[PDB]
């Protein structure tokens, strides 16, 4: 709306209660609109007897289609935007707005790969609360998406050139980061559960697990027309909410498709005690804070 | 695929409680879920609940919900059936029946609700009465018209189900009808085994009918006499 | 509550013929409906699930169709192994509280053959205990459908008598019942003739065994 | 410094306990920074170790604050110094993994000899004190060896090793066979 002359204000995106609120705002609108047919979550508070919670219910199959969500300053608050638009979302900020509300974001619940969001205006950038720290997570958002194109048959389709050079954006922007004689390597996930092992994704009210192997197999600074990746439809989940486990019907209809735009990634560094001049990044996610953090990055909170 | 292979009979007063057993073998088990399901006799059949192996989660019948538990120990591939507060009306044969449901363990799973494999069952006879055998009373054969005379054996108040029944040890089955048994008002069973036999065949032929009470570990037999 | 209707109760059909079985839901269940096949003495056998689709192992004599609320099972030449009851299940709903109907017992439909009638008395050892048990036998009759009276001195019997019918022969197809009259030694010592009667579609007027005691 | 002891082939359960009962961030590396295990929300994630499908965690007590590292099948090498970061703080235990097997696995006679041998990691010395059924006591290092057995060692022999104050126990099933002279 108005933007602040010679104001300087510090951004922490990594302590924001913007992601918090959304976070809360996210759980219950997929607990209103998504109910499964059997919901367990774990009860261990007594000593040495759990109890795990079942709950039962009528499942209807909806067609899920996430619709644009603005936050508007809460009251007694403001929403400051920072207009750099090369920011890294923790520092100052020289060129800042006021904004009655934050642009429309699709709360896309996702692993691995950022989907229908807000690109980069300028260069990719990347961004970690502490790069330094491996086990911490690697937000990367893409000046230009890339197609990726899903169906119930059981598979996803991607451009292998587009990706091919997308890989080489961000390898140049981690090197830029790490070292500039480092080789940059992708690797498959390490393990974990299946909803970060995979790319995992809802389309069409379906619960879609891909294989991304080959999207992350590659070395840098040391095919196909088309990416094809498998893809399993799953029934029985592990919950984003919170610890536990969801079921849902089978599907109903023999043709689920879905197109979206990757737009950023979520990825993890090795790291480890290696005097081996590369670096070694896989996709991860999990935490669906940093899905809504790759979006509200540029904006804060502060009381009036 | 999967075997099923049920528990003996139980016999119980009511009010009491009963649980069953069910070894699904073969397949892996918690690929599978599984159903129990009753039927009385002379009556149809009756959903009783099931569990989804994989979850541990089991949903019941209406009509049973606070008495009856369905549970499975995954490192014995068995499935249990617990019912409580037996009344008499509860004597059925009880059935462990599943059906392969995808590839669970990989979050597939088509929540099929029918029944493709099934146990060979387990008689649940609910009664205030006590174990006894049978008496064993000759039908002797008359003056039973034609050329074909009629004989056989009473096999009279014994508990529970069932009674064995043969004649001549086994030699003899060509026209032999064995009734299936009436519950009596004194709640002791009763049934009849009859055979047709030529006419010309009495006072040659020995007819002999041997009965076998497993429960009550009695073993009668009876020759049947023209007078 | 989701209640499944089946007819008829009981089909009768000649060998080699077709049969067609219904079965009724009380509100829609779709497509989520099961046909069961039973033996006496046996766990039931899945033939169709999905309304049309055959288990494995099952013969494609069997043919299941319908959606919604109505069913039908169809068996396109019985053979001997197919007669046999015959159960529909739902199971659409969720929570699951999955439902069957009462069955339609299939049975082979053969010519009219009267029972031959036979009347036992009691054995001396039974009436040495202190009862009487007095058993009439109807054998190797068809159909299944046949009254039986007790007639003691000309009064008729009532509630004093249990029957009982054996499965349908796998040889004649003929179906045999018996008849038990009890009473204490005592009340069976207050009479003489001691008669059942047999009224059965094979028979022009009704058949009367009977003994006199002693 | 809080030092844990396991078996070889056993299960151990490392614990990491945050201030507060509720499901946090956490990751368990180990002493050359290599990620083993930790949560990425309320999911698990795995990292690029020679731990990686022998470790778990038990994520309904996440939710009360606490995300063990369990190590299954354990193997010698598994023994290293783990470190969880849970609510920007550090908890450092060390993992001591040690095995302990007889000479044979077939029946032996009265007369002849058993040798016990305990597989232990590098940087490690602990001490074995051993007991057979009769009540034989024999102790060592590496390697301990009882010269003649008697027909009463027959059974079950009970090994505690002792490492850094901390003692750990094998039960060894041994055959001596009786004869008729
Ligand atoms: C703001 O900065 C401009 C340019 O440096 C300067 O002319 C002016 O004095 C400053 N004060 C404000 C806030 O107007
Ligand atoms: C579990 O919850 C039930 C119902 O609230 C309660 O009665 C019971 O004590 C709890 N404990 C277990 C493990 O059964
Ligand atoms: C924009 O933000 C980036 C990254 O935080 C920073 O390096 C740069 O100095 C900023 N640009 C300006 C004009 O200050
Ligand atoms: C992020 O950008 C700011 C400038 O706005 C800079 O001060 C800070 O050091 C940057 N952080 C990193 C880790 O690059
Ligand atoms: C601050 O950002 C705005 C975009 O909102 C841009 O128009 C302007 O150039 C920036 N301010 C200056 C003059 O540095
Ligand atoms: C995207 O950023 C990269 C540098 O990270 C740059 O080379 C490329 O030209 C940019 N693409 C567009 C569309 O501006
Ligand atoms: C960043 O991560 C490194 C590596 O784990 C750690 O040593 C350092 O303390 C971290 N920095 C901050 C500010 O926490
Ligand atoms: C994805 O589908 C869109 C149409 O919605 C198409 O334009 C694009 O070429 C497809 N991309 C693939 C198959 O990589
Ligand atoms: C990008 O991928 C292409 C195949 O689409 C391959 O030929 C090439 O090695 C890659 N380009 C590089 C390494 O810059
Ligand atoms: C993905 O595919 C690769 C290559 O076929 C395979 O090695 C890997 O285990 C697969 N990953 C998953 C999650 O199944
Ligand atoms: C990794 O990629 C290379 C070439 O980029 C390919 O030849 C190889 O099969 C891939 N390996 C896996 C694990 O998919
Ligand atoms: C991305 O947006 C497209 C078009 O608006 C939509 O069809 C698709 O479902 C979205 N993808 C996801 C995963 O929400
Ligand atoms: C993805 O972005 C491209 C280019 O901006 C656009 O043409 C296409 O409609 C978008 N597709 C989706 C699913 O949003």
């Amino acid at each position: 709306e108005v933007v602040l002359v010679n104001v300087t204000e510090n951004f922490n995106m990594w302590k924001n209660d913007m992601v918090e609120q959304m976070h809360e705002d996210i759980i219950s609108l997929w607990d209103q609109s998504l109910k499964p047919c059997v919901k367990l979550t774990p009860l261990c508070v007594g000593a040495g007897s759990c109890n795990t919670s079942v709950i039962t219910q009528a499942c209807p199959k909806v067609s899920f289609e996430p619709i644009p969500i603005h936050y508007c300053a809460p009251a007694g608050f403001a929403i400051l935007k920072c207009n750099n638009k090369t920011f890294n979302g923790t520092g100052p900020c020289t060129n800042v707005s006021t904004v009655q509300c934050t642009h429309g974001i699709r709360p896309v619940v996702s692993t691995q790969l950022l989907l229908n969001g807000s690109l980069a205006e300028e260069e990719v950038v990347i961004r970690s609360v502490n790069f330094t720290d491996n086990a911490k997570t690697i937000i990367v958002q893409l000046n230009t998406s890339v197609e990726i194109n899903c169906t119930g048959a059981g598979h996803c389709n991607i451009a292998r050139a587009k990706w091919n050079n997308t890989l080489k954006q961000i390898a140049s922007k981690l090197r830029e980061q790490f070292g500039n004689n480092k080789t940059i390597i992708f690797k498959q996930s390490s393990g974990g559960d299946p909803e970060i092992v995979t790319h995992s994704f809802n389309c069409g009210g379906e619960f879609f697990y891909c294989n991304s192997t080959q999207l992350f197999n590659s070395t840098w600074f040391n095919g196909s027309d088309t990416i094809t990746l498998p893809c399993r439809i799953k029934q029985i989940i592990n919950m984003w909410q919170k610890v536990g486990k969801a079921m849902y019907a089978p599907p109903i209809s023999g043709q689920i498709r879905c197109s979206s735009n990757i737009t950023g990634l979520l990825l993890t560094r090795d790291g480890g005690n290696s005097n081996n001049e590369s670096e070694i990044f896989r996709p991860g996610g999990g935490d669906m804070r940093d899905n809504w953090r790759s979006e509200l990055y540029k904006y804060k909170v502060v009381k009036i | 695929e999967v075997q099923l292979v049920e528990s003996g009979a139980e016999v119980k007063k009511p009010g009491s409680s009963v649980k069953v057993s069910c070894k699904a073998s073969g397949d892996t088990f918690i690929r599978y879920s599984f159903t129990w399901v009753r039927q009385a006799p002379g009556q149809g059949l009756e959903w009783m609940g099931r569990i989804i192996t994989i979850l541990d989660v089991a949903h019941y019948a209406p009509h049973l919900q606070g008495r009856v538990t369905i549970t499975a120990d995954k490192s014995t591939s068995t499935v249990y059936l617990e019912l409580r507060n037996l009344r008499s009306d509860d004597t059925a044969v009880y059935f462990c029946a599943g059906v392969y449901e995808g590839e669970a363990d990989e979050g597939e799973y088509d929540n099929n609700g029918f029944l493709k494999h099934w146990g060979q069952g387990t008689l649940v006879t609910v009664s205030s009465a006590s174990t006894k055998g049978p008496s064993v009373f000759p039908l002797a054969p008359s003056s039973t018209s034609g050329g074909t005379a009629a004989l056989g054996c009473l096999v009279k108040d014994y508990f529970p189900e069932p009674v064995t029944v043969s004649w001549n040890s086994g030699a003899l089955t060509s026209g032999v009808h064995t009734f299936p048994a009436v519950l009596q008002s004194s709640g002791l069973y009763s049934l009849s085994s009859v055979v047709t036999v030529p006419s010309s065949s009495l006072g040659t032929q020995t007819y002999i009918c041997n009965v076998n009470h497993k429960p009550s570990n009695t073993k009668v037999d009876k020759k049947v006499e023209p007078k | 509550d989701i209640v499944m209707t089946q007819s008829p109760a009981t089909l009768s059909v000649s060998p080699g013929e077709r049969a067609t079985l219904s079965c009724r839901a009380s509100e829609s269940v779709s497509s989520d409906l099961a046909w069961y096949q039973q033996k006496p003495g046996q766990a039931p056998r899945l033939l169709i699930y999905g309304a049309s689709t055959r288990a494995t192992g099952v013969p494609a004599r069997f043919s299941g169709s319908g959606s919604g609320a109505e069913f039908t099972l169809t068996i396109s030449s019985l053979q001997s192994e197919d007669f046999a009851v015959y159960y529909c299940q739902q199971y659409n709903n969720w929570p699951p509280r999955y439902t069957f109907g009462q069955g339609t017992r299939l049975e082979i439909k053969r010519t009219v053959a009267a029972p031959s009638v036979f009347i036992f008395p009691p054995s001396d050892e039974q009436l040495k205990s202190g009862t009487a048990s007095v058993v009439c036998l109807l054998n190797n009759f068809y159909p299944r459908e046949a009254k039986v009276q007790w007639k003691v001195d000309n009064a008729l019997q009532s509630g004093n008598s249990q029957e009982s019918v054996t499965e349908q022969d796998s040889k004649d197809s003929t179906y045999s019942l018996s008849s038990t009259l009890t009473l204490s030694k005592a009340d069976y010592e207050k009479h003489k003739v001691y008669a059942c009667e047999v009224t059965h579609q094979g028979l022009s007027s009704p058949v009367t065994k009977s003994f006199n005691r002693g | 410094k809080k030092v844990v002891l396991g078996k070889k082939g056993d299960t151990v359960e490392l614990t990491c306990t945050a201030s507060q009962k509720k499901s946090i961030q956490f990751h368990w590396k180990n002493s050359n920074q290599i990620k083993i295990l930790g949560n990425q929300g309320s999911f698990l994630t795995k990292g690029p170790s020679k731990l990686n499908d022998r470790a778990d965690s038990r994520r309904s007590l996440w939710d009360q604050g606490n995300f063990p590292l369990i190590i299954k099948n354990l193997k010698i090498e598994d023994s290293d110094t783990y470190i969880c970061e849970v609510e920007d703080q550090k908890e450092e235990v060390q993992l001591l993994v040690f095995g302990l097997t007889a000479n044979s696995d077939t029946h032996l006679l009265q007369g002849q000899s058993l040798t016990l041998t305990l597989e232990s990691p590098p940087g490690s010395s602990p001490s074995v004190q051993c007991r057979s059924p009769r009540g034989k006591n024999i102790q060592g290092g590496k390697t301990l060896s009882v010269s003649q057995l008697e027909l009463q060692d027959s059974g079950t022999w009970t090994c505690t090793v002792l490492q850094n104050q901390k003692k750990v126990e094998f039960k060894i099933d041994i055959v001596v066979l009786a004869f008729q002279k």
